[PDB]
């Protein structure tokens, strides 16, 4: 099951 | 008719000296017409800074105080820059850390209007010499008023104000300018302010340099205010004085407090880490044996700070089942921190997004805590009181606070920044505990943001030994104002707040929510009345996440073909889509959490998109794998939508991503390395990633995929028609 993501950048 | 003459009484009581000879009965009666003029709030800056008014009859360089000046301090230049011979004169402001104020003597104050604008302009002097330069100003607010004149229409404001030391200035003026001119810039506040006092020249200032009368208007009728505070905020007395006030009026809560009651308080300023201790313990051979083979960097979904943690496993003692294990892990080392538990839900603490106990446990100890800070500030020892707090910026908006600090000069704040992150700032919402000083602190290197709020009486808060105070959660806050001011040789933003019920806030965003939708659901042709989008506001940078949902939904608009909008988005409204635009985190709305199968199933980002609930989420604070904007990371998460419209259309009997086709998959295999390096992530993500770019609003970016990514530019635009079409 699945979803589509978009990551931030942390550090 | 009140209390506002009173002090005027007592401030001209303290430091207004009358010493005359003819019947002081009019003489003490001049100064008082005289300087009734005269904001009150500047008469007791000067006592603050102890300064002394005298009214004195002859030869004013005959008075005590000034028989100590050289021979330069004897010739001045009046309002209008002449020369004049100071034992001639009828008024002076010496300097130095003995102010002292002196006016010759005249009933004529009234008729010489040319005398009583000296006088004033004088007074300007302390007030932007003596007063404002103990709190570093006029500043960048000034500086642009400064600005406004000279580079502007009509050369008259300048010729009226500025002298040709300013006049003559080539660029525009900088804050280093202001820096090694005070003197230059100082005058001009005084000329500013004098022909604002005088009632006579006041429409002069308001017809040849109404920018500068705005200005001085703005200040004496209530930015003055704030000035004084600011001043107060320096005295060692005054921040002790009203640190005991307070002390005093929350003295029988404190007494009362238990051991429980500081022991919540002081975790909720204090995380309890997670122990290594524990997370061994509640291991198994199977996951522990993983643990050393698996290479705990190769995972990207764990931030640098937890891998650490992640890695020291290890030394204390990947594919499907390996990675579902890191998931657990990364919900298992979190540190226990109360205040970010309420930021992260925005206050919607049932959330289901952590493990079930924990979860139960934070809701205690908040209920508890809600209890607590169940005293109000409102007192009889005190009117309004302004409590401080040093801020992040990326707490609010990473993007911006990516590039607010001048890449080179660690102490200047980019003012491109500041106007993009003053812009739509009009509102603030609190669902966490802020802790706020009693009087100003300096702040940490990564605190850019000194906010100065003016409490409610109805506010409820717990009073802190250190000089602090715990204020309690959901709470309302209108921006007033906004600017960059100067403090210990380095540049911050300060932000002057006024709390209020959080309803009201509240209100405006549902309102916005009706009118957002009353616009774009005609502008689709969507049913009048449907929820499409939907505004999830709870934090501290809340009107900028509503004003710029409308920003993102234009780019949106004006980047993309209308018909293939209409078509998905209406694919979308059929199973209930909603388009959110948020603050808390991802893992806490509904449209994702409600279809997870486990908690441990959950993300956090930029954006993301749900197939289960057809609906587009963003989070507003963050900032995704370098994407410049908010837009941006719409536009690439609309292309999961089109992606998802797509493949569905092909055989509806399981509606499944065109992305998944055996033919892209192959456009993915060779192709997929020539966008960004996120594209290379997978199909879906390729697609995505490639549909934004050519979509993009820098046609620079458009040809990027054309000569790098041609069979995926032409299987993009087939699905588009492909769409449309159908
Ligand atoms: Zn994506």
């Amino acid at each position: 099951k699945k979803v589509y993501p978009y990551p931030m950048e942390p550090t | 008719n009140k209390t506002q003459e009173e002090h005027l009484k007592e401030i001209m009581k303290h430091i207004v000296k009358i010493e005359v000879k003819g019947e002081e009965a009019v003489k003490k009666e001049a100064a008082e017409k005289l300087l009734e003029k005269v904001p009150s709030d500047v008469l007791e800056m000067y006592k603050a800074i102890g300064g002394k008014i005298y009214i004195v009859d002859g030869d004013i360089t005959k008075h005590i105080s000034l028989e100590a000046l050289s021979e330069d301090k004897k010739k001045i230049k009046d309002i209008y820059g002449k020369d004049a011979l100071l034992h001639e004169h009828y008024v002076y402001a010496k300097e130095g850390y003995e102010p002292v104020l002196v006016i010759q003597s005249s009933e004529d104050y009234v008729e010489n209007t040319e005398k009583a604008l000296n006088v004033y302009y004088e007074i300007g002097k302390i007030l932007s010499r003596d007063i404002l330069s103990k709190i570093n100003q006029p500043y960048q607010k000034f500086l642009d008023v400064l600005n406004t004149i000279k580079n502007a229409s009509d050369s008259d404001g300048q010729d009226l104000l500025f002298t040709n030391q300013l006049k003559e200035h080539p660029t525009d003026f900088s804050v280093e300018f202001l820096e090694q001119n005070s003197n230059e810039v100082q005058e001009v506040f005084a000329k500013a302010f004098a022909y604002y006092i005088e009632p006579q020249h006041r429409d002069v200032l308001q017809l040849y340099a109404p920018e500068a009368f705005n200005y001085m208007d703005k200040f004496n009728e209530q930015e003055i205010n704030l000035s004084l505070e600011e001043l107060k905020d320096q005295r060692m007395l005054s921040r002790y004085e009203k640190w005991e006030k307070i002390k005093q009026h929350y003295q029988h809560w404190s007494d009362s407090l238990s051991e429980e009651g500081r022991g919540l308080l002081k975790k909720l300023q204090i995380p309890i880490e997670p122990k290594k201790d524990d997370i061994i313990h509640s291991l198994s051979q199977e996951e522990k044996e993983l643990l050393k083979r698996i290479q705990i960097d190769s995972s990207d979904f764990l931030s640098t700070e937890e891998k650490e943690f992640l890695k020291k496993l290890q030394i204390d003692i990947l594919s499907e089942k390996e990675k579902e294990f890191l998931k657990k892990l990364k919900l298992d080392i979190q540190p226990y921190d109360i205040n970010q538990r309420l930021q992260d839900t925005g206050g919607l603490i049932d959330s289901p997004s952590i493990n079930l106990d924990v979860r139960k446990q934070y809701k205690r100890d908040i209920q508890n805590i809600d209890a607590l800070l169940h005293q109000s500030i409102g007192s009889t020892l005190y009117n309004k009181i302004y409590l401080y707090e040093n801020m992040n910026i990326n707490n609010l908006t990473a993007t911006l606070g990516a590039d607010l600090v001048d890449s080179t000069d660690n102490t200047k704040i980019n003012r491109g920044i500041f106007n993009e992150f003053k812009k739509n700032f009009k509102y603030s919402i609190s669902s966490n505990y802020m802790i706020v000083d009693i009087n100003e602190r300096p702040a940490l290197d990564n605190e850019r943001l000194k906010w100065r709020i003016q409490l409610s009486p109805d506010t409820r808060a717990g009073y802190l030994e250190n000089g602090k105070l715990i204020l309690q959660r959901n709470i309302g806050l209108e921006i007033k104002d906004v600017q960059i001011i100067k403090q210990s040789e380095k540049e911050y933003i300060r932000i002057d707040a006024k709390v209020v019920p959080k309803s009201k806030i509240d209100t405006k965003i549902q309102e916005a929510q009706l009118n957002i939708n009353q616009e774009w659901n005609k502008a689709l042709g969507l049913p009048k009345y449907t929820k499409l989008i939907t505004f999830n506001v709870h934090n501290r940078y809340a009107s900028n996440i509503v004003e710029s949902a409308y920003l993102i939904l234009n780019e949106w608009k004006n980047n993309i073909q209308s018909d293939l909008i209409k078509k998905v988005t209406n694919y979308l409204v059929d199973g209930n889509g909603r388009f959110v635009f948020t603050d808390i985190t991802l893992p806490n709305i509904a449209e994702q959490y409600t279809h997870q199968d486990e908690i441990y199933e959950q993300v956090h980002s930029k954006g993301l998109y749900v197939p289960e609930s057809r609906s587009i989420l963003l989070h507003g604070p963050s900032k995704g794998v370098e994407l410049r904007n908010d837009s941006e990371g719409f536009i690439h998460c609309f292309g999961h939508a089109v992606d998802d419209y797509a493949g569905y259309l092909l055989d509806k009997n399981q509606s499944d991503l065109v992305t998944n086709s055996k033919k892209f998959i192959d456009i993915f295999k060779e192709e997929g390395s020539n966008l960004t390096s996120y594209g290379r992530t997978n199909e879906a993500e390729f697609f995505a990633e490639a549909f934004r770019l050519m979509h993009s609003t820098d046609h620079a970016e458009r040809l990027k995929v054309q000569k790098n990514a041609p069979k995926t530019f032409q299987f993009i635009n087939d699905q588009i028609k492909f769409i449309i079409n159908s």
